[PDB]
């Protein structure tokens, strides 16, 4: 309690002050949630959900708020897009204001519990030393968690008495909020299945209600009371820190891999949707279906939605930003103003050329144009003194289908050399980097930042778990071993 | 017991703060 | 057949085999 | 300097540098190991709400830790005739390991100063016809060649960058 | 390499020759330790 | 030196003959010195 | 009945078993063993297009248990799993031994930390060695597990061999600019300071010894049973105060510092690797990538590192990942005008 | 203003180094 | 403290101490821990199978993987 | 130089918000 | 009961007879005679 | 609003440079 | 004698600082 | 950012007012 790194152990033997200092952590957490959402909304651009979604704008708390049910603001707008006039009561502001009011109430309650520490709840009847019954309290808490789980998954996610949850199509274009029926079969363990989430919470709510009832009427065995140091509250901290760091790793993994809980209208695409060309194959499949529906190439390629083309930007891969490229994604490439259309590069021999897209690994990539055979036919040279290939030496022309340059053909070396650079970054888009003073260097999404922070949290909570487990077991020898 | 911070701990803390800040300043500025 | 006879052989019944194999590899013509 | 040196000398495949790496990483191992052992077997002198460092008084003659207990722990951890019983030998080893290995890696920099570079295993595993089967040393070469043809770009008028 | 090891070996024997002639190349005398008979370096200490 | 008189030989020769008879190449799927270029990076997961 | 086995495992033998020895000895023996099986016998030809065994012709520096095939993804590659279908050889050709070794190694590391805890509890000392061992496990989990999980596949993990690690180091510079990563700079600082502390503390102890013998061999001036300091902390404090300006005066703080320095360095480097799993890189300074591009005269050593990184990237990647089939013509490869 | 931060922090390291040598807490023998 | 605050300053004081009153009470012997071991092997089997199922080591009809 | 503007104010609160804490703790120890 | 599930259940049912209780039934025999 | 830029940083050091001084003085009095 | 600052003086000092800063902020911003 | 300074300073006056009423030093009779 005397070293600076031990000072909060002054409440370790004072459970009224322990509750006080917990209610203060609650006040700070909720005040941070309220203030952060207010700051996330002062900086939010809701003008268009197609080219400026929340994941491009650095929205951290907004996806988590809107994933359950709170998508619309009191201003009219909605992250799904529709403006109206009666947005319920549970808007983006009401949530932040509820957390601010809760924070104020919790600050006052922590003040009360700091002052009135000596209440006869925290001292047993037989002696007067401060104690809390950890098995009993654990059972009560586990039961409370069980009802909250069961209810949240069976009434808020089902929508019986709740908003539902965000569901989406695989392409991530029809993102909306609806109540999801539970999925009890093998299909409930599909990561991209919201009924699995609903059924998980239901089943684990029954499980935690039963375990909490079992941890309120059955006292622990005498071997496991001394074995796991069940009288030591530090041991409870160690096991909770274990749950905390392994959840962080699971949360970070399911954010990086994408589950039904993190849909791409809120956190954007994963790096693994760019690695395998997920939206690229989706668009090619849709295009060829339209081509075989008796439509022209330009007519098929202009039914590709701008939101479906925008997912093929490598600038929207969350594995492309940097540790100290701070901020929102549009602080980097900029504000997208429109889809330039599918570029089709053709050599001087009239052969379909494809620019090799760049992977997530590469900060910059050699622009090399292949063909159906896959042999190099043009590229943007470096040595340019034995360069048998090259745009101007081979006369490569780019023709756009769809988008803003529908039907346009370019044959200038400067113009083909520019659009072959934009073709390796995926579907070419026009970027205005004047609105956000964008520096031009890619930034990761909120998906990437959350995953990376919660991995750091998993690592330090692994150590904190170890520290407190070792401190709980080796309590007798902390000051030293023996003379 | 009240909290302490002796002189040596103060100097150690000041250097770790100052050197860590000098390290991370270049990246906060970017 | 005891604990002494297993913690000195599970590491060494393979090890002599590996060393014999690797000594044969010095005579492989590739 | 590190990258250009790897490109031009392949220090990673230099055995003096493998010794230097063993020395710095093992000196860190042995520093953490010796510190954790002396810290773990401390004699109880203090309370739990005060720093264990208050158990030592500057100039006290008594030994502030238990060599026997740390020794018994380390011996049970690996085997019997492994843990230093002696402390003078123990601290000579703490001195000798990183000092000797940093001597060797300074010497490695110094012989590469005369262009006596590290091990070379390019084109070393051949198939039946004679084709080079790539190894991991080949991949390290290929990355070192990456560094090699980009350093001092506007300053090599001939293809042979000598020393 | 030979110059470096022999500069090290020279430093070794220079220190050891000085210490062995002085009479303190086997350690500190517990009976009288020279730092215990020295005045403090700290300017505040009198 | 009695119960291990031939025990150390039999084992060592077993490893030697495991390499020398070619059973190692078939044991681990290792390419023989002329199976390298009759190059096949496996490109699919469930059926290598 | 159940107590008898507990009393068994806690016995005094040549090698302590313990309860942790059930999760340590069956895994470590496998992981270590699967390395020796791998680096002697199995090829990386079908995962990497390279040779990585003593049977191939490689030596100890250039053998590895290389990472799985890039098409295996983040599959566990169980022997009975679908990618092997029980077939041993097809499991070894696709890099299943890397996953065997890595999983058995992380469980061995858990078992060893449990062993350190168990032996501290049995003897009765504090568990600071397990705390210090949490830094190698943080580094192992960051480099071998968290990093390839954040990447495309297990392929981009580090191979279990010497030159595979050297490729990993140069890959991390060229693709990640990892020397510029400040968490790695603190890792380097922690490890170099740990080596400095190790050397300086050993030499200081050895040169402030007391005359507790008569012979010139001062290694016999110490007994295990004695309860007195074998070296003068006062003379050492005097020496380092008048050489370096500061010195330790607290022996316990000194030895806690010797713990704290390399462990926190190693943890900070693990934080840097956790960042490199998501490609969150300290690759560049935006101000200087800007200025060097508006000014073709602004050259710093950083701009010459960025150029060297591009040179590494383009001149490695076509044989580093052969599943990608990178085709770079000789005239887009960045040369420095040979 | 980015050099100003670096020079100020370096001055803070130098001040801490001076004060931790010059005005250090005296080590008293027991 | 040996003196607690007034019931007017803390109304739920004694109504909530009944729950915090048997702190330290155990059942003698190994208790119900043999069932706890069965659940520690069953939940670890659940975690193993759900990881294998996510990972595509277990491809059962129902999981797109 | 296109540097982060708040990188100045991030640099100085990173290094003096802890610093005053230490001085508070030191001064109350010394008195 | 896809093959990839049959092998999963079979690995359970086999490794229970590989390290789970070949080793425990040996620990009983070796703890009764090294009391 | 064409306000002084440094008027922010003048406002906050005017009011927390003395403030930390007071807290230092208070904390060392209370301990 | 060591320096003091009791709680009341701390509160008085905080208010005089905070109110004076609020007064002069409008003119520092201009 | 000029309103932010004003609101922060006003919050500082309000915090000082709360703490000087709620957590005030008790006046003891002699
Ligand atoms: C500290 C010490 C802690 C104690 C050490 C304990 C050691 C346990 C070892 C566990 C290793 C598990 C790896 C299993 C493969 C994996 O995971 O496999 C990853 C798969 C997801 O697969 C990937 O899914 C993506 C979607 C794409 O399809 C990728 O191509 C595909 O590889 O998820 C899964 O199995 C589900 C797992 C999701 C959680 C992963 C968290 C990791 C954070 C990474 C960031
Ligand atoms: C932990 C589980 C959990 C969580 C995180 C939520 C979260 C949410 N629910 Mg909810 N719910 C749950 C369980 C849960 N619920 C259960 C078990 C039921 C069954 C009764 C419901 C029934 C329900 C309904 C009917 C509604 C919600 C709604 C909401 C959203 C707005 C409420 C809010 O945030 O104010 C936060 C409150 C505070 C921060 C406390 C401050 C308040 C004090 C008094 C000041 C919100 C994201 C609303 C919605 O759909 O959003 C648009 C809505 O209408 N829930
Ligand atoms: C039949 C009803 C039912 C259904 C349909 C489900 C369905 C689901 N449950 Mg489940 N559950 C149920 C009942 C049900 N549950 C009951 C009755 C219980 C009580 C035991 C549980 C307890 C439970 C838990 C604890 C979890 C689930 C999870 C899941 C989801 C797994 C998919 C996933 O994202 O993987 C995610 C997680 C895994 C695939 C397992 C990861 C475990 C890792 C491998 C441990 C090792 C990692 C280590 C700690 C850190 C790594 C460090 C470094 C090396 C990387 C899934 C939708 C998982 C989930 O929700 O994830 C978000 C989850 O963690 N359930
Ligand atoms: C161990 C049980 C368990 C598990 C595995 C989960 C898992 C999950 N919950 Mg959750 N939840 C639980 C208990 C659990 N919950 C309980 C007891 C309550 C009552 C408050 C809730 C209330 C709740 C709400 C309100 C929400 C979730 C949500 C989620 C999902 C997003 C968080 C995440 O991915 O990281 C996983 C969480 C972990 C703790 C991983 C660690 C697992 C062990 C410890 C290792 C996720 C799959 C979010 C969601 O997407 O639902 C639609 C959401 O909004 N939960
Ligand atoms: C639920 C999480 C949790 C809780 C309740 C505790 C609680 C405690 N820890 Mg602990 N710890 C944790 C996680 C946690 N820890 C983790 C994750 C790590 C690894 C990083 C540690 C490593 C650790 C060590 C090494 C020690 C403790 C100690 C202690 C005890 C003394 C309190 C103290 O240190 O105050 C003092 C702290 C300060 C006065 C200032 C610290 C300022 C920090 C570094 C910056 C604050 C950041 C920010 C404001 C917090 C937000 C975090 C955000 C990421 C959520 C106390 C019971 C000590 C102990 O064992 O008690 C005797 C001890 O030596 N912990
Ligand atoms: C107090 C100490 C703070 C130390 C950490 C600061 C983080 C880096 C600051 C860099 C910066 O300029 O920030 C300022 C940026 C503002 O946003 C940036 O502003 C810059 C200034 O002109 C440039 O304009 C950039 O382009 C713009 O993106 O805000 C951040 O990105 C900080 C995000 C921090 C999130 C931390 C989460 C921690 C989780 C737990
Ligand atoms: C710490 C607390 C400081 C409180 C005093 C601050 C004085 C007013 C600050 C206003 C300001 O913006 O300063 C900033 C100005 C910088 O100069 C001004 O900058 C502004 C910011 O954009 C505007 O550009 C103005 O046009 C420009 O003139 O510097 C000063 O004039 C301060 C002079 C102070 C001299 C005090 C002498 C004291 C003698 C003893
Ligand atoms: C091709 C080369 C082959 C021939 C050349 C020799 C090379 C082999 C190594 C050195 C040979 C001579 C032995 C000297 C060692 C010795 O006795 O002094 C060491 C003293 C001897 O003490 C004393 O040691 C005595 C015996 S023993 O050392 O304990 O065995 C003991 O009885 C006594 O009590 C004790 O005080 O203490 C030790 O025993 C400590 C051993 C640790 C020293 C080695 C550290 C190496 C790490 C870094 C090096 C990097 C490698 C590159
Ligand atoms: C350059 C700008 C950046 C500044 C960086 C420097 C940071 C320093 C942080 C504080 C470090 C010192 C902590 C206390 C040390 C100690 O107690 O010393 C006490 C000593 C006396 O020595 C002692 O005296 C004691 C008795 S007495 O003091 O004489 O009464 C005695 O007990 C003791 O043994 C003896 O050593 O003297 C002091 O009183 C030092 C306090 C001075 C305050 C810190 C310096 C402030 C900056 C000065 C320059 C202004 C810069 C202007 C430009 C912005
Ligand atoms: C809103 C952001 C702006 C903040 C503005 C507020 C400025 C406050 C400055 C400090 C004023 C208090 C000085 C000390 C008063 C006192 O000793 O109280 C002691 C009391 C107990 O009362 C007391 O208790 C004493 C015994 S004991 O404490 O219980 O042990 C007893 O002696 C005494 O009679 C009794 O009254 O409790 C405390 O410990 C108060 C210290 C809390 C630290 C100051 C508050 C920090 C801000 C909190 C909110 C965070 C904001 C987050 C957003 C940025
Ligand atoms: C009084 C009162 C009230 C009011 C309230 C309010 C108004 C509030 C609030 C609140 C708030 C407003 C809050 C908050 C928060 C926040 C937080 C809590 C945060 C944070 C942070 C952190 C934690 C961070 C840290 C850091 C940084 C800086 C970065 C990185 C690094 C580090 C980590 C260091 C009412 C009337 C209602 C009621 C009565 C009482
Ligand atoms: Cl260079």
């Amino acid at each position: 309690g005397l070293p600076w790194y031990r000072v909060h152990t002054s409440v370790l033997n004072d459970p009224g002050r322990l509750i006080a200092v917990h209610i203060m952590h609650n006040a700070l957490c909720a005040g941070f949630a309220g203030s952060m959402l207010l700051f996330e909304l002062a900086l939010f651009d809701p003008s268009d959900p197609v080219l400026n979604p929340m994941w491009r704008q650095g929205c951290f708390l907004m996806p988590f708020v809107s994933r359950l049910g709170v998508v619309n603001s009191w201003q009219g707008w909605s992250v799904t897009g529709e403006t109206f006039t009666n947005p319920g009561f549970w808007t983006f502001e009401t949530v932040a204001i509820a957390h601010i009011i809760f924070s104020g109430l919790s600050f006052l309650a922590a003040c009360w519990h700091w002052v009135y520490w000596d209440v006869a709840t925290f001292f047993d009847p037989k002696t007067d030393e401060p104690v809390i019954d950890l098995p009993k309290v654990f059972g009560i808490h586990l039961t409370l968690a069980g009802i909250l789980c069961f209810g949240f998954g069976a009434f808020h996610l089902t929508g019986l008495f709740g908003p539902g949850m965000w569901v989406s199509d695989p392409l991530g274009l029809t993102g909306h909020i609806q109540g999801v029926a539970p999925e009890w079969g093998a299909a409930g363990f599909d990561p991209h299945n919201p009924g699995g989430v609903v059924a998980h919470h239901i089943a684990l709510g029954i499980v935690a209600i039963i375990g909490g009832l079992f941890h309120i009427f059955v006292r622990p065995p005498e071997y496991l009371y001394k074995g796991l140091r069940m009288g030591n509250i530090e041991g409870t901290l160690a096991s909770g820190l274990a749950v905390f760091f392994s959840g962080a790793f699971i949360a970070a993994g399911t954010m990086w891999y994408g589950t039904a809980t993190t849909p791409i209208e809120l956190w954007g695409p994963t790096r693994y949707q760019w690695d395998q060309g997920f939206f690229q194959q989706a668009i090619s499949r849709q295009v060829k279906a339209s081509i075989s529906d008796g439509k022209s190439p330009s007519e098929a390629w202009s039914e590709i939605p701008t939101k479906l083309a925008f997912y093929d930007y490598i600038g929207n891969s969350p594995a492309k930003g940097g540790l100290f490229r701070v901020g929102r994604m549009v602080d980097g490439d900029g504000l997208p103003t429109g889809w330039l259309g599918h570029p089709v590069f053709k050599d001087g021999e009239g052969r379909e050329l494809t620019v090799r897209r760049m992977p997530n690994f590469f900060e910059n990539f050699p622009v090399v144009l292949f063909d159906q055979d896959g042999i190099v036919r043009a590229d943007i040279p470096f040595r340019q003194a034995e360069s048998k290939y090259g745009i101007e030496q081979t006369g490569v022309t780019v023709s756009f289908y769809g988008g803003e340059l529908d039907g346009q053909t370019f044959s200038d070396p400067k113009d083909v050399k520019k659009y072959a650079r934009r073709a390796q970054l995926g579907e070419p888009f026009e970027f205005d980097r004047s609105v956000y003073d964008s520096d031009g260097l890619f930034r990761t999404s909120n998906r990437g930042f959350f995953a990376f922070f919660h991995v750091i949290f998993g690592l330090l909570w692994f150590f904190g778990h170890i520290w407190h487990g070792l401190r709980a077991l080796f309590q007798d020898v902390f000051s030293g071993i023996d003379p | 017991q009240p909290v302490e911070l002796n002189r040596t701990s103060l100097y150690l803390g000041l250097l770790v703060v100052f050197v860590t800040g000098l390290l991370f300043s270049s990246y906060f500025f970017n | 057949f005891t604990i002494r006879w297993l913690a000195i052989h599970a590491l060494a019944i393979p090890s002599v085999f590996f060393l014999g194999s690797i000594a044969a590899m010095q005579f492989i013509q590739r | 300097f590190m990258f250009v040196f790897q490109a031009e000398h392949n220090i990673l495949m230099h055995p003096f540098h493998m010794l230097g790496v063993a020395g710095v990483l093992g000196g860190s191992l042995f520093c953490a190991m010796h510190g954790s052992l002396v810290t773990s077997s401390l004699v109880r002198e203090t309370s739990d709400s005060q720093s264990q460092n208050e158990g030592y008084k500057f100039g006290q003659e008594e030994e502030t830790y238990n060599i026997l207990a740390a020794h018994g722990y380390f011996g049970r951890l690996i085997f019997q005739y492994a843990s230093f019983n002696n402390s003078r030998q123990l601290h000579f080893f703490l001195a000798a390991w990183p000092v000797v290995c940093i001597w060797f890696v300074a010497l490695g920099i110094s012989t590469m100063a005369f262009n006596l570079n590290g091990f070379n295993f390019n084109h070393s595993v051949l198939d039946s016809q004679g084709r080079v089967l790539p190894s991991w040393a080949d991949v390290v070469n290929r990355a070192s060649l990456g560094f090699e043809v980009m350093h001092e770009r506007n300053a090599h008028n001939f293809p042979l960058d000598l020393a | 390499i030979f110059g470096f090891f022999f500069l090290v070996g020279h430093l070794w024997h220079a220190g050891r020759a000085r210490a062995a002639a002085a009479g303190f190349e086997t350690g500190l005398d517990r009976e009288d330790e020279p730092v215990l008979s020295m005045a403090p370096i700290d300017p505040s200490l009198r | 030196w009695i119960i291990h008189s031939i025990t150390i030989p039999a084992l060592f020769i077993a490893g030697w003959l495991f390499v020398s008879t070619g059973l190692a190449y078939d044991a681990f799927g290792t390419p023989r010195p002329n199976e390298y270029y009759p190059l096949p990076i496996v490109d699919d997961r469930y059926n290598p | 009945w159940i107590k008898q086995l507990d009393d068994w495992l806690k016995r005094d033998r040549f090698v302590f078993i313990g309860w942790s020895g059930l999760l340590l000895f069956p895994c470590s023996f496998l992981a270590i063993g699967a390395w020796f099986t791998g680096t002697t016998f199995v090829t990386s030809w079908y995962t990497h297009g390279l040779v990585s065994s003593y049977l191939e012709g490689c030596n100890f520096l250039t053998v590895a248990v290389s990472t799985p095939a890039e098409s295996m993804g983040h599959s566990l590659l169980l022997l009975w799993g679908p990618e092997a279908s029980g077939d041993f050889v097809r499991w070894c050709q696709i890099g299943g031994l890397w996953t065997f070794t890595a999983l058995h190694g992380v469980f061995g590391l858990i078992g060893f930390m449990l062993r350190q805890i168990e032996i501290a509890r049995l003897v009765g000392i504090r568990p600071y060695n397990a705390i210090a061992f949490s830094a190698p496990i943080a580094v192992y989990c960051a480099t071998f597990l968290i990093y390839p999980l954040g990447q495309s596949s297990w392929f981009f993990g580090p191979g279990f061999g010497v030159s595979a690690i050297f490729r990993f180091l140069l890959f991390f510079q060229g693709f990640h600019n990892y020397t510029l990563n400040p968490f790695h700079m603190m890792g380097v600082t922690g490890v170099l300071g740990g080596a400095l502390l190790c050397a300086i503390h050993g030499a200081t102890v050895q040169n402030t010894l007391f005359r507790d013998n008569q012979s010139k061999n001062t290694f016999k001036g110490f007994s295990t049973d004695q309860g007195e300091e074998t070296y003068s902390m006062v003379t050492a404090n005097r020496f380092w105060s008048q050489i370096f300006g500061i010195a330790f005066s607290n022996k316990r703080w000194l030895h806690f510092f010797m713990l704290f320095v390399p462990v926190t360095g190693l943890w900070m480097s693990a934080i840097g690797m956790a960042g490199l799993a998501f490609n969150l890189r300290a690759y560049d300074f935006v101000s200087q990538e800007i200025r060097a591009a508006e000014d073709p005269e602004f050259e710093t050593f950083y701009t010459k590192n960025i150029l060297l990184n591009e040179g590494l990237r383009a001149w490695l990647s076509e044989m580093d990942q052969p599943a990608k089939k990178f085709v770079f013509p000789d005239e887009v490869l960045p040369r420095g005008f040979s | 203003m980015e050099a100003v931060a670096y020079i100020l922090i370096f001055a803070c390291i130098i001040g801490t180094l001076f004060f931790a040598i010059a005005f250090r807490e005296p080590p008293k023998i027991t | 403290r040996q003196k607690y605050v007034s019931n007017k300053a803390a109304p739920l004081q004694y109504p909530l101490r009944k729950l915090n009153s048997e702190a330290g009470k155990v059942v003698p012997g190994w208790g119900t821990a043999p069932l706890m071991g069965i659940m520690l092997i069953a939940l670890l089997l659940f975690i193993l199978t759900i990881l294998q199922l996510y990972n595509g080591t277990v491809i059962v009809e129902g999981i797109d993987v | 130089m296109e540097t982060n503007k708040l990188g100045f104010v991030a640099s100085v609160l990173f290094v003096f918000v802890p610093t005053v804490f230490l001085l508070i703790l030191y001064i109350q120890t010394a008195s | 009961m896809t093959p990839s599930l049959t092998n999963f259940m079979l690995s359970l049912l086999a490794g229970l007879l590989i390290v789970v209780v070949p080793a425990t039934i040996a620990l009983i025999f070796i703890s009764q005679r090294d009391q």
